């Protein structure tokens, strides 16, 4: 049982920010304050590939920064775990310079070569919006069992190249990247105390990506009356949190702060209220970034650390839901985290 | 990692492709989709191990096919583990996907996560129904279609090695890539293209990589994936699906332990995982 | 032709009221304060047939009360126009005393004989939640063209016997009846203009289907985002209002008060904003009644009259949407209306 | 009301039922549904008139059938006018349904509404695919199945009459009712039952009602619905669908105006509407 240290974290957002009234949304059906209130969105970024911004370039930038700042030699990284929800990747840097639009490979193989991570086992995982939690979870098990001493975790969401700016859905989602470093801890000050993950496929078909002619993947909605989940909405996230807390031998009251996925304010609140979290024990961050799929969680974690909401020695719960559907929660005892 | 059972379901139709990376491989026909083969493979494994769907703690999927996955042939996401959970009634499972991972790498990672979480029954599935990808006509490279199901019990004791390919150590092997089809006009147009350049020494370099890696566990019998027809009976090869008949031979021979060796054409490496047998 | 007078109106609601926490909802998934606030519902009534309340008996009560109070002789009614959204009728009074649960006949053929409306042409119409407006419109055209002098209009909604009390949707809908009298005017009151249109793009989204353990609500949305209505939500109701206002040679500023169908606070607000209606120029009435399909509009009209929000000489717009989908708006100049 | 064009489509199978209210009537088979029959009737009329679906201002439906309306045979609401609007692309139309109304009455009310709204192209449709209703085995009463499409141009000039039945004045006529099936166990079970008590003088009483009503417009040729087989060649009758061949005969004979007469079995009355014909 080695201790797992969350050592460092950083994010890289798009340079450009877009308001709700921005002309990018001209072909979107007219929307009111009711829509904006409900989803809690004010502004969001989109990558501009013409100014060198994409899923790969911004990760390289963030990862180089984090590695330099945390004094991590590229050679010392034992594993690299990447996620990206879009089925399409767009750039392979200096590694595969001629390759453009692609399905495969995924990021880790390519990124590890680009960064010089000469010992890193590359892995690309998918759990949509919960992928940052999955990746921490994988990293932690490896550290814990002595199979890695340093793990780099990456989530990169370039969703804007797929958004249909004639649709209302386009106003909800946005781009971003996050990178974290996990290490074998020296002392007790940082550890992953417990986690719980579960999935429920009852409503699998409700939100799918499909290849659609005008031609690219698109979001498709399917609801038919012609069964409910074992646990009803909005309890799945709270159930995951309760399981994790029980496994850690803790209660809600033992927790200092909470970090949630950020799909909508009423849903986050519902999750918080389900576990007994008070409004001052978590943040809503979708207002400034939009919904960044897997990147909302780590952006939210980073925000809380940076703003002093989450302090060294705090116990936190991180939790979220994902399409498919999937649910993940983690109970961390945090030490000092380098925000870079 | 202990292998409790294995299930396999391959198309009966084979297609031969010429080239140094060619061979004769199973190929899904017309409208056929992955679930049609995956579901029976999975059931086969559950029945052999006497495990019920509700006893599955984890489902982990590996499938490159960008469409032809489920009844709605145009769905690519979320990935096949999810509808698999649904049609199985695997109501206790956590589900995720490991993308372009090799099987050996996936088993190691899964062994590690799953033993750490106290899971007892873990399903790893590998499949393809690749009508949505153009074959590599220049090299003869194609993916084998079909479904493999591994029902596992984690131990956390699986050992893992990642090795270079053999042959010329200065040779820069050109990896497999799958570019997006930029001219998708009609229904049934491919969504991407398999691109593995013609490299006549590649099959032998992979074999030499296998042989070197096997030397890290010299007392273990080994099983391996066959991605190329070169040198094989009938020029026929089953890709990662070749593993099934070999694992079954091992069970017949009453082996307690073995080394499983994958080839990763994305990374151009070979990867091995040590496994216990029921 | 002739001027159309809205002479009298009444409503009959169920005797029993059901709170949001009522055990009738025990098998419904737990809902929070967020849901109740969003839908604007606090309580609602359901007919109790065991105690003689149903779609027919309450209409008979209300109609007898209205005819007495408006000093209207039964033989003076030239047309009776009835709507009821449920395919099942349950009571034919003294007219067909042995007939219980039935598909046909519809209400007017029976109600006319029960009430002694011995000269009334009976008509049963269907435009779901917009049926009150359709019927006012049919009535008005008859009066205007001199083909009737007095028209009795009925909407009666017994939906609670069809609701699925395992479902969240069951918390939104409720039972009720309305009766109105229209007459040849002179000349304080008139129907200035109307507009009606329909869009079947999303026909299949909300249907009634025979379901073994009898009709049940079925939902069925399958979309890409690419197949929208020619006019996007939520502009269909505003478009109907505008078309009506234009036919009447009026603008929004010429209107004193607005009466809307009552499906949810956000949607009513969207419709109001779409046409220029300020928040104090309409009421939200779903709070103590729930959504009563066709009966929400007349109940809202009546409430506004009764509470002094709408008064003699006021110009009003009445408007709403219905499943199918259908949209209707009316511009009235109102004289004095008998609330009974 | 001016009739621009008419479309009809009847099942090929005629089925005989015995009884005083019996006859040989068209019957939809197996899982046939109303749209299959309605859509071509509608198109026949739109093609004859050269009216495009986008030119239709109003669609008004009349169909008792509690199911077998559309592709999903279990749907009963909203009513058939709405999927019709969808399949046609009738994107300028208003849609509503007049339930158990007679056709004459519907045409009068629609003429009135539509002329007053200034509409130019109005589609009135009448259909049945009545597998979901049990026939009246005691009387022999059944609905004719089929589809009739009337493409109209309103004038607001249509005259209307609602009359009593003929035969014996002292006779109390018992109406059609359609009770709900209270024992729906399987799929394919009927949803309701046709209940029209055996009354052997009823056919003739309706016909005498028709003649009395026609007497109010002695200057007009008339067309009528025939719901009963008693006294008719081979007992054959088409219900409201009888109207189609009569309206076509009228155009061929170059009539400019006519009287159209319906029987309403729910009210046990006859109803007439005066119409112009195209030409
Ligand atoms: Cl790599
Ligand atoms: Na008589």
């Amino acid at each position: 049982g080695h201790k797992v240290k969350l050592a460092a974290i950083t994010c890289e957002l798009p340079a450009r920010s877009y308001e709700n009234d921005d002309p990018v949304f001209a072909a979107v059906p007219d929307l009111s304050e009711s829509w904006w209130q409900f989803w809690g969105v004010n502004r969001r970024g989109y990558f501009d590939p013409r100014n060198g911004e994409n899923e790969f370039s911004l990760v390289v930038r963030a990862a180089e920064r984090l590695l330099r700042s945390s004094d991590t030699a590229p050679d010392s990284v034992d594993m690299l775990i990447c996620s990206a929800s879009s089925p399409i990747m767009t750039d392979a840097g200096d590694v595969l310079p001629d390759l453009r639009g692609r399905l495969y490979p995924r990021m880790a193989n390519v990124l590890s070569k680009q960064l010089g991570l000469s010992r890193a086992l590359p892995l690309d995982s998918q759990m949509e919006a919960a992928s940052f939690l999955l990746n921490l979870r994988l990293a932690a098990s490896m550290i814990r069992q002595g199979k890695a001493e340093k793990v780099l975790v990456v989530c990169s969401e370039y969703i804007s190249n797929l958004l249909d700016f004639t649709s209302r859905t386009s106003t909800l989602f946005a781009d971003g990247c996050a990178v974290a470093l996990l290490t074998r801890g020296d002392d007790d000050s940082c550890d992953l105390l417990a986690s719980a993950e579960h999935s429920d496929a009852t409503f699998y078909e409700v939100a799918t990506g499909r290849w659609r002619l005008p031609a690219k993947p698109r979001l498709y909605f399917s609801l038919f009356s012609d069964n409910k989940m074992a646990s009803f909405v909005p309890t799945n996230v709270p159930i995951a949190m309760r399981r994790a807390l029980e496994k850690a031998g803790l209660g809600s009251d033992d927790i200092d702060y909470f970090v949630f996925h950020q799909p909508a304010p009423f849903l986050v609140k519902a999750w918080a209220e389900g576990i007994g979290a008070r409004p001052e024990q978590y943040q809503l961050t979708m207002g400034d970034t939009g919904v960044m799929i897997s990147v909302s969680i780590p952006y939210t974690l980073m925000t809380g650390l940076r703003e002093g909401k989450i302090r060294p020695g705090d116990r936190i719960v991180m939790a979220g839901a994902a399409t498919g559907w999937g649910f993940a929660a983690q109970v961390w005892q945090l030490g000092e985290v380098l925000v870079c | 990692m202990l292998i409790q059972a294995v299930g396999v379901n391959l198309p009966p139709s084979y297609v031969c492709l010429e080239g140094p990376l060619g061979g004769e491989r199973p190929r899904a026909q017309g409208d056929e989709m992955l679930m049609q083969r995956l579901l029976p493979a999975v059931r086969e494994a559950l029945d052999e191990a006497a495990v019920k769907p509700e006893e599955i703690d984890l489902i982990v999927g590996l499938a490159l096919s960008p469409d032809h996955l489920i009844e709605n042939r145009d769905i690519m996401a979320p990935k096949i583990g999810h509808p698999l959970q649904k049609v199985l009634g695997a109501n206790r499972a956590h589900v995720f996907d490991l993308t372009d991972s090799s099987l050996a790498r996936a088993l190691y990672v899964v062994d590690t996560l799953a033993s750490d979480q106290g899971y007892r029954n873990v399903l790893v599935v590998r499949g393809e129904s690749s009508q949505g990808l153009e074959v590599d006509s220049e090299s003869g490279f194609a993916l084998a279609d079909g479904a493999l199901a591994l029902l596992c019990r984690p131990t956390g004791k699986a050992a893992f090695r990642r090795g270079a390919l053999g042959g010329d150590p200065a040779q820069e092997w050109l990896p497999l890539s799958i570019p997006l089809n930029t001219d998708i006009r009609q229904v049934g147009d491919v969504k991407g293209h398999l691109n593995l350049p013609a490299q006549p020494g590649l099959p032998e370099a992979v074999r030499a990589g296998f042989t070197r890696l096997a030397g890290d566990f010299p007392q273990l019998n080994w099983v391996r994936e066959e991605w190329f027809g070169q040198g094989r009976p009938d020029g026929r090869c089953l890709g990662p699906f070749e593993l099934a008949s070999q694992l079954r031979a091992a069970q017949r021979d009453r082996l307690d332990e073995l080394l499983l060796i994958s080839f990763d054409p994305f990374g151009m490496v070979v990867e091995g995982v040590t496994l216990e047998l029921a």
